[PDB]
């Protein structure tokens, strides 16, 4: 009856030094059950990555949608489709459906391929940007992710370090809550490669 | 009410009370609870005494349309399914049906199926609808035999109503009774459940606790 | 009353031809000629622009090569701007077969979509059709390979190798001459270079006037690399090949 | 909202949009059924305009409708290709009501019914295409046939034929069908449109295609080899004189 | 041009009056109406001795009351067909009674000169007139056995006999002598196969034209070919005497 | 509640699927078949509200049967569940959604690949080795998640489901009337002529 | 050879719409119907035209309510709708009002329903001339209606083939016909009288003559066949 | 009301010309000359201001417009179909650009937009083709400087330097023996005040020529600071006491 909250999961993401980094927990759950163990909630279009937490309908939708919408961005401007503009295109979209809206919470993550910049933000189900330059987090167990960041947190950290960080911030909030867990991905994102690591957690 | 139909041997037979009530007002004890679509296919009324007879009228006019343009019988499978489609575009809207469309082609034999305002279309060999069902099932269920004659169905069909016009208090009246072959349908007449009610107990022996 | 004006754009000739149709094809007999040959490793796609100055653009500009997909080109002969419309429409309907499917659209239920709304214009609705004909080149994995053409009627074909716009019946004489089914892509891409430099209406072929692209498999098996290539290229690859 | 009206009346009683459309289907390629005691069998002519042509992804001229029920054209192919789907359609929305599949009469019907209607309507032309309508009933041995006209007319055909050259090709038909003795085999039926239609086309066994429809969608296109060694057969039983 | 609903100078529908004339280069359709019943009769006109002449549907039935005969453009008629059969079971369906014959007529009727580009009232919506005729043949209770020629120009007649279509006239001419009060129905059929075969192209024969009737008992039925067949010979031996 | 099972073996798929059909007091039929064919290597199971359930899926047979004439292709089984999400996912925000659980299992003929897709009626789909709509999980996923090997043979998978339906049988308060079994392999679709 | 008769949206250079005026001829070849009054009657009456002695005669009088109908000369198809519509607004008066339509209120109606179709392109104007009878509140009433809109109440009159003979026949009879009150019988006489001014050349029969009836002691009626014998 | 014309005004003659396209072409031929030149940091544009009447204000004649604040345009031919083309530019720019990514089109984007309005003129019913043509100049971040031309056919091509209108033949052949591709901004300017000189017939000053540039980002012209990550407009249109000042040269 709380759509934001049938299906659960977590996703959350920083910044460093020339990096950023965005995890999410990997499961899928219908209220008490468990469903899935292997649903992933961080997408990719270009060098720019998006997580959503959420209805899970609706975070299937949404994928679709922005993958739909960054193809036909390639075609017509010759480029790949940058951070700060998809931001954009996410707030508008959610937007569009003021009235009717996807139950997510969107998070984007991606490096500038001009300025280098790391870049990061959140949104609510209606589109209202959140731009901050430490940490965004959404899901059921949001205000967990949220004690741990502020404690976990320090700028500049190097990729490796900044690993180590969102990986403890995301596992130990997961473990707080009943809708969260089931396995966790972590990706680390710098200008030019970017790795994605499983982890291991409880599955209870 | 209570209405019944089953599939057997010599085709089908078709059975319904006859009463209406409006709260604890018996407002007759002489309704139609079967539907004449046309000479070769019968339906049950049940649930709304108006939507039933209104749209199985109005089933026998696409009925007609359809052996114009086609020059051959529709199927008791066609028939159902135009009518079960009709009530699936009104769901949610109130309409209340539940009714067994019943004919006898070549192409499918003896054929019934149960169709209701949820949208649900079943085909099948014994279904009865109506507050009165329960009681009707209990007596096909136990004496339903493939091979029953067609005198011998004809009363089955006649005693599970009489059963639930007994114990049901909104069932009652009176038995209507049919036949239907492939040739089409045939009447087997109105029976006040009043005098059947005496002559079954009487020689049937059952029962035993009334006093007659 | 405005009946007069009315050019009655989609009517048969007594001969049951439609007026409109083929005057379009004729527009097109004029436009920049533009080549697809189908090799066994992949699919080459070279096209002649029809106007250049010394001071148009040549990295910045576009006018008879585009994307549909990052599996699907076409090659374009006549009216530009009628093209882009159209190229918008096709470049819409595959993503909606992605979105609803998650598989990329084979080649030919893209063409035929894109055919059946031209096709439109020449049955309903008084408009006049779009003057264009387009050269497909792409790949799936229920065909491979795929050649196709259509134009303003509506109609599409399969092909080996095909050419659209002017001096066509030079240049498929040409190529029916030199075609061989065994052909590997560096030899369909001088094949190419070589039936437009015996179509030309114009003195020598140069890099500046010369648009090129291919659709190979590339180093890892699985993927379909799209090589639209760049003016230094086409120049390169002019040098290569007995030209400049 | 373009709905003027195309298609009217000339004084001598003519809709003339229909009748130019027939002119577009004597200029499409011939096509031609014929049925077997037991089969139809659908053949066309392959264009010989050019060559280069890739043959496994060019459309093929006869095209299913539902799995017992094939159609095949003669005129204008875009305008071919609206008609299949139209249908097409029918087949599965005529499944998904009524339980059965169409009858092959059905669907020339809804086809037929079809291109009447353009002869009828504000801002539209009629089609320039004329069909063959071919497949056996649900649950059904009879073999049907019918062809259909851009006025909207159909009727039942022991054998037929349409486009290029037909008036000739069913000169030969009419001259070679023994209503009372149809070709009791799939040989002989796949033989007899051979015959008819080589007799216009000239020699090439890769400028004709042949699909045969035997009960209970049984549908079956042939490979030039077949249809070459039918070509060569009769090359030499008429050098046998 | 001009509008596709204009008047002549002599106050006439070009169209409409267009239309007529493909009309009379259809297929020949009689009609006979006797007290015992109507009667009608089509001559099929093959194209080809190819052509299945069963697949050819000149005389179709609306109810069970009522019959058809068609000449014209006869794909123009199918959908004027639909239009009756739909009207005759939506009136049994509102007050469970078969529709008047007449009533009937009146609706296939309206669905004429419902034609134009734009006439300012509700919608128009036909390109073009009918160019098709119909013999409507049926019984009511009230009026009893009844002909009707159903024109593009809406507008209906009642006949006694009546032929349309190629030499109406010439049948028409030929049913204005043998018409009285007081035939048969019998007598009727041989005189539709007399009339038909005087003025079909080719020679009378049940493969080549074929014969209904609308009886109150049995309502519309249409002859089969052995049944036809042997009303040729019936006539052939009535003809062959002074 | 209405029985829908699925389980993926090493190369097959099996569906079950409860026979029973009630409406309110009475047990109309015993003899419910809830599955569709989309394709001849394609089945689709359903369970939900009354109406929709079969009219959703005839509705996607039409589709699928429609889309395969158009192409002469089977479409494969990703594709028929992306397809069938996205119907869902559309009428979930429409006036009056489709109430309708699926399961859809097909052989892949192409990778040679049994697939198992779950999907609810609000769009949410998910690929699986065995799985189970409304509460049939919660009785069976325990067992599943045990004796689930993904080398399974047909008949080991067919003796894993034998053992689910029996924890059913005996936990649950509904008479669902026992299950058809059917197995879409290579070979298209078959159902088990006589289990339980 | 003149190029403004296309249409009924193009003036000539006289002013004239000649596609109105085409009209006004389909009436002219439509058989004639006259119509005539006293103070407690009007009378319709109307020679139906066959086409075969094999055919029926053309009903001519159409019912529009209970205290008013109407003749038609022309295009038979145009009457009806035109007919029909007027049964509506008859109609909805008494639905609306328990108000008998006014006579006069039909024509007004009549008139802006026909002038709709004179200004509108891709309309055509009515084929029909018709004449309607009834009585209302302020007595007998007869008018006239043409299809470029004009409505006239009158007398008497005529509409159709050779109808000149009988309208001229009512122009002489005007001090008669009209005071022949409380006997329509006779004002049945009187009209059937003019209509045979018209006559070239054939006799009335009982199958083509069909008179119309309406007044104060009388709801519209139409009479036809056997009821009509009594005046031949 | 009651538009009838849903049937197309341009069709396909049978030599296979689109006849109202050509005209429309024809009308800008007889237009103001107008021309456009590409330097390494920045483009200008440059036309005409032929006054009718001395009574007529020069302001008030404007050819140059601001389309975003990177993007410029001017014309030759027939006026208010430009005056009317550029507002539905403007608007595009917004609504199919700024209001979903949250920035401005870049330059050959907005281009292909307005050939979009341009191309449906030629087909749509009712309609005849603007008589216009545009050189259209501007710089986004990821192509730099760039300068197009579109024409009424909805057809458009990114020239080095170009010119329409009247004295377009003389304009592109005296331009084309002096662009090279190492120009300043500067440097173009004077050479369009060259090309200019020979194409106006009379007068020839500040108040008679109207200039802009696409180029560096005047943090002047911005109207508010704070946000250093928002720089001025790049598009400038010159005074006439700045044409006239170097006019001397
Ligand atoms: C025999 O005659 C009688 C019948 C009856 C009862 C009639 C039974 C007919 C059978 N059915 C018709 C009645 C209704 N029915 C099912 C109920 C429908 C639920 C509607 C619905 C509402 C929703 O809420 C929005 C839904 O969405 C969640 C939804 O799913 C899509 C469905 C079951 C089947 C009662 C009687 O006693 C007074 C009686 O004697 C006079």
């Amino acid at each position: 009856s709380d759509p934001s909250s049938i299906n659960g999961g977590i996703v959350v993401a920083m910044t460093g030094k020339d990096c950023v980094a965005i995890a999410c927990d990997l499961r899928l759950g219908s209220q008490s059950l468990g469903v899935s163990n292997k649903f992933e909630k961080i997408f990719h279009y270009g060098h720019v990555f998006l997580g959503i937490t959420g209805l899970a309908t609706d975070v299937t939708t949404l994928n679709e949608m922005f993958r739909y919408k960054t193809n036909l961005y390639k075609l017509k401007e010759e480029r790949a489709i940058e951070p700060e503009t998809f931001t954009q295109l996410v707030s508008s979209s959610l937007y569009e459906r003021r009235f009717g809206p996807y139950f997510v919470g969107p998070v984007v993550a991606g490096i500038n391929s001009k300025s280098g910049k790391p870049f990061i933000a959140g949104f609510d189900l209606i589109g209202c940007i959140d731009e901050a330059k430490d940490f965004i987090v959404s899901g059921t167990a949001s205000d967990q992710l949220f004690g741990m960041c502020e404690s976990l947190y320090e700028p500049n950290l190097e990729p490796e370090d900044l690993f180590e960080t969102i990986s403890q911030a995301l596992l130990n909030a997961a473990d707080r809550d009943a809708l969260s867990g089931w396995g966790a991905v972590v990706y680390i994102i710098k200008k030019d490669e970017v790795v994605k690591r499983y982890l291991k957690m409880r599955q209870d | 009410t209570t209405t019944l139909a089953f599939r057997f041997q010599g085709g089908i037979i078709v059975a319904v009370d006859s009463r209406a009530t409006a709260g604890n007002w018996v407002a007759s004890q002489t309704v139609k609870r079967v539907i004449e679509i046309n000479p070769f296919l019968l339906g049950t009324m049940a649930g709304g005494a108006a939507d039933c007879q209104f749209w199985e009228t109005w089933l026998g006019s696409q009925c007609r349309l359809h052996e114009l343009r086609e020059k051959e019988r529709i199927s008791v499978a066609a028939a159902s399914k135009i009518l079960s489609n009709l009530v699936y575009q009104y769901k949610g809207a109130g309409l209340s049906m539940g009714t067994m469309i019943c004919g006898y082609t070549r192409k499918e034999g003896p054929t019934i199926y149960y169709v209701d305002s949820d949208g649900t279309r079943l085909k099948g060999d014994i279904f009865c609808v109506g507050s009165g069902q329960t009681f009707a099932y209990g007596v096909l269920d136990s004496n339903y035999k493939w091979d029953l004659s067609v005198e011998d169905a004809l009363y089955l069909g006649k005693r599970s109503i009489l059963a639930a016009a007994h114990r049901d208090a909104y069932s009652g009246g009176s038995v209507n009774l049919y036949h239907v072959t492939e040739d089409g349908w045939i009447y087997h007449g109105n029976h006040d459940v009043g005098e059947l009610f005496w002559k079954v107990k009487e020689e049937e022996g059952s029962f035993n606790n009334v006093i007659g | 009353g405005s009946r007069r004006y009315d050019s009655r754009t989609t009517i048969f000739s007594p001969e049951g031809r439609l007026y409109q149709v083929e005057y379009a094809l004729e527009s097109i007999s004029h436009a920049g000629t533009a080549i697809g040959i189908m090799a066994s490793d992949g699919i080459v796609l070279a096209a002649e622009r029809k106007v250049t100055s010394t001071l148009l653009e040549q990295d910045t500009s576009t006018e008879k090569l585009y994307k549909l997909n990052d599996k699907i080109a076409v090659a374009v002969a006549g009216l530009t701007a009628d093209a882009e419309i159209l190229i918008n429409t096709a470049r819409i309907h595959a993503q909606n077969y992605l979105k609803t499917y998650n598989e990329d659209i084979p080649v030919e239920i893209l063409v035929r979509r894109l055919s059946d709304i031209k096709q439109g214009y020449t049955q309903h609705g008084g408009l006049r059709p779009f003057g264009v004909s387009f050269i497909y080149a792409g790949y799936d994995d229920r065909y491979g390979y795929q050649l196709y053409t259509s134009n303003p009627s509506g109609n599409y074909t399969g092909w080996k190798a095909i050419s659209v716009g002017a001096n066509t019946s030079a240049a498929q004489t040409l190529l029916q001459m030199d075609y061989k089914d065994d052909m590997k892509v560096d030899d369909a891409i001088e094949l190419a270079l070589k039936t437009l430099s015996k179509t030309t209406d114009s003195s020598a072929l140069t890099y500046d006037r010369l648009e090129f692209a291919t659709i190979r498999k590339g180093a890892n098996d699985g993927e379909v690399y799209q090589k639209i290539f760049k003016p230094q290229e086409i120049k390169d690859i002019l040098v290569k090949t007995g030209i400049t | 909202g373009y709905d003027r009206a195309l298609s009217i009346f000339s004084p001598d009683g003519h809709i003339f949009q229909v009748e130019y459309a027939l002119e577009a289907v004597k200029r499409g390629t011939c096509a031609v059924g014929v049925k077997g005691k037991n089969c139809v069998v659908l053949g066309c002519e392959r264009r010989s305009t050019l060559k280069l042509q890739d043959t496994r992804i060019t459309p093929s001229k006869v095209s299913k409708i539902d799995s017992h029920v094939v159609l095949s054209f003669s005129g204008l192919n875009a305008d071919s290709r609206i008609l299949i789907e139209k249908a097409r359609v029918e087949a599965q929305s005529h499944r998904l009501t009524l339980e059965d599949p169409v009858t092959v009469e059905y669907l020339t019907r809804y086809v037929a019914g079809v291109q009447q209607r353009y002869t009828q309507s504000g801002g539209v032309r009629p089609f320039g295409v004329s069909t063959l309508i071919a497949g056996f009933d649900p649950r059904d041995d009879e073999p049907k046939l019918y062809q259909t006209e851009p006025s909207g007319i159909y009727s039942s055909w022991s054998a037929q034929t349409i486009g290029r050259n037909s008036k000739t090709v069913r000169e030969f038909l009419e001259k070679n069908y023994d209503r009372k003795e149809p070709p009791a085999t799939v040989e002989e039926c796949v033989k007899l449109t051979v015959r008819s239609l080589l007799e216009v086309v000239q020699t090439g066994a890769k400028n004709i295609e042949i699909t045969v429809v035997k009960p209970d969608s049984d549908i079956v296109a042939l490979s030039s080899e077949e249809i070459n060694q039918y070509v060569t057969q009769i090359e030499q039983e008429k050098q046998e004189q | 041009d001009r509008g596709v609903s204009t008047f002549s100078p002599e106050g006439r529908l070009f169209q409409v009056e267009y239309s007529l004339e493909a009309i009379k280069l259809g297929s020949t359709a009689i009609g006979i109406a006797t007290k015992e019943g109507v009667v009608l009769g089509v001559e099929k006109r093959a194209t080809s001795p190819l052509l299945e002449s069963d697949s050819i549907e000149k005389i179709v039935e609306i109810d069970r009351h009522i019959g058809c005969a068609m000449s014209g453009l006869t794909a123009d008629a199918r959908s004027m067909i639909e239009h009756a059969r739909t009207a005759a079971v939506t009136h049994n369906l509102y007050y469970d009674e078969d529709i008047n014959v007449e009533s009937l007529t009146q609706s296939v009727c309206d669905l004429a000169l419902r034609f134009g580009e734009g006439a300012s009232g509700e919608e128009r919506l036909m390109s073009r007139p009918f160019g098709v005729a119909l013999l409507i043949a049926g019984h009511d209770a009230d009026d009893g056995y009844q002909l009707f020629h159903a024109e593009p120009s809406g507008t209906f007649y009642r006949y006694n006999a009546k032929a349309i279509g190629s030499g109406s006239e010439g049948a028409q001419a030929e049913l204005l002598n043998e018409w009285h009060s007081s035939l048969t129905l019998k007598e009727a059929e041989l005189l539709v196969l007399k009339i038909l075969k005087q003025v079909m192209e080719e020679k009378l024969d049940e493969n080549n034209a074929q014969l209904s009737c609308i009886t109150k008992q049995d309502g519309f039925k249409i002859y089969d070919n052995e049944k036809t067949a042997e009303l040729i010979k019936e006539l052939k031996e009535k003809e062959a005497a002074e | 509640m209405d029985i829908i099972l699925g389980i993926r073996v090493q190369d097959s798929v099996i569906l079950a699927s409860s026979k029973a059909v009630t409406r309110g007091i009475s047990v109309l039929k015993d003899s419910d078949d809830k599955t569709r064919q989309l394709s001849p290597h394609t089945l689709m199971s359903f369970a939900g509200e009354a109406g929709d359930t079969v009219q959703f899926a005839e509705y996607i047979q039409a589709n699928i049967q429609l889309y395969s004439i158009r192409e002469d292709y089977e479409l494969s089984p990703q594709a028929v569940s992306s397809f069938v999400r996205q119907e869902l996912a559309k009428s979930i925000r429409s006036r009056r959604p489709y109430q309708v659980n699926v399961l859809i299992g097909g052989y892949d003929k192409k990778k040679n690949k049994p697939e198992l897709y779950q999907i609810d009626y609000l769009g949410t789909k998910v690929e699986l080795p065995y799985g189970a709509h409304g509460y049939s999980g919660f009785y069976t996923f325990s067992l599943l998640d045990h004796h689930y090997r993904p080398d399974m043979t047909t008949e080991e998978g067919l003796d894993l489901l034998k053992l689910c339906v029996q924890e059913l049988e005996k936990r649950m308060p509904m008479d669902f009337k026992g299950v058809i079994v059917k197995i879409v392999d290579k070979d298209g679709i078959r159902q088990v002529d006589d289990f339980q | 050879r003149n190029n403004y008769d296309g249409d009924t949206v193009t003036f000539s250079p006289t002013g004239r719409l000649f596609q109105v005026e085409y009209a006004l001829e389909a009436i002219k070849q439509g058989s004639v119907t006259v119509g005539l009054r006293s103070n407690t009657h009007a009378v319709l009456v109307a020679l139906k035209r066959n086409a075969d002695e094999l055919s029926s005669y053309q009903k001519k009088i159409i019912k529009c309510d209970e205290h008013m109908g109407l003749s038609l000369a022309g295009l038979a198809p145009d009457a009806r709708v035109l007919s029909n519509y007027l049964r509506q607004q008859c109609n909805y008066s008494s639905l609306v009002f328990n108000r008998k339509l006014a006579v006069e209120r039909a024509g007004h109606l009549l008139c802006d329903k026909a002038q709709k179709n004179t200004q509108s392109y891709g309309g055509r104007p009515y084929g029909v001339g018709l004449l309607i009878i009834g009585y209302d509140k302020s007595g007998a009433h007869l008018l006239e209606f043409q299809p470029s809109g004009n409505v006239t109440e009158l007398y008497g009159t005529a509409i159709g083939a050779r109808s000149q003979g009988a309208k001229t026949y009512l122009e002489r009879t005007l001090d008669t016909f009209i005071k022949i009150d409380g006997n329509p019988d006779e004002l049945i006489k009187a009209g059937v009288e003019a209509i045979s001014q018209s006559l070239r050349d054939e006799s009335l029969t009982v199958d083509n003559l069909s008179i119309a009836i309406v007044g104060k002691d009388t709801p519209f009626t139409i009479y036809d066949g056997e009821a009509v014998a009594k005046y031949i | 009301m009651t538009d009838r014309y849903s049937f197309s005004l341009t069709t396909f003659s049978p030599s296979g010309k689109l006849g109202q396209i050509d005209y429309a072409l024809t009308a800008v031929k007889q237009g103001v000359t107008s021309l456009g030149i590409k330097a390494t940091n920045g483009v200008v544009i440059a036309t005409e201001k032929k006054s009718s009447s001395p009574l007529a204000m020069s302001e008030t004649l404007s050819k140059v417009s601001l389309l975003t604040p990177d993007i410029g345009a001017v014309y030759s031919g027939m006026g208010p179909d430009y005056r009317v083309l550029v507002d539905k530019s403007r608007k595009v720019a917004h609504t199919s650009y700024k209001r979903i990514y949250g920035e401005y089109p870049p330059t050959k984007l907005l281009v292909s937009e307005v050939a979009k309005i341009m191309q449906e003129a030629t087909q749509s019913g009712g309609v005849r083709p603007f008589g216009v043509s545009l050189l259209i100049a501007g710089h986004d971040e990821f192509n730099g400087f760039s300068l197009y031309q579109v024409d009424p056919s909805g057809s458009y091509f990114p020239w080095k330097a170009t010119a329409i209108g009247k004295g377009s033949v003389a304009a592109k052949t005296f331009l084309e023996k002096r662009w090279n591709d190492e120009l300043e901004l500067e440097d173009a300017i004077h050479i369009a005040l060259l090309t200019l000189k020979e194409s106006v017939e009379g007068e020839f000053n500040g108040d008679t020529i109207e200039l802009a540039i696409i180029g560096d980002e005047n943090p002047d012209l911005l109207g508010y600071t704070g946000i250093p990550t928002d720089k001025g407009p790049r598009f400038r249109k010159l005074t006439s006491q700045e044409i006239n000042d170097r006019l001397e040269a």
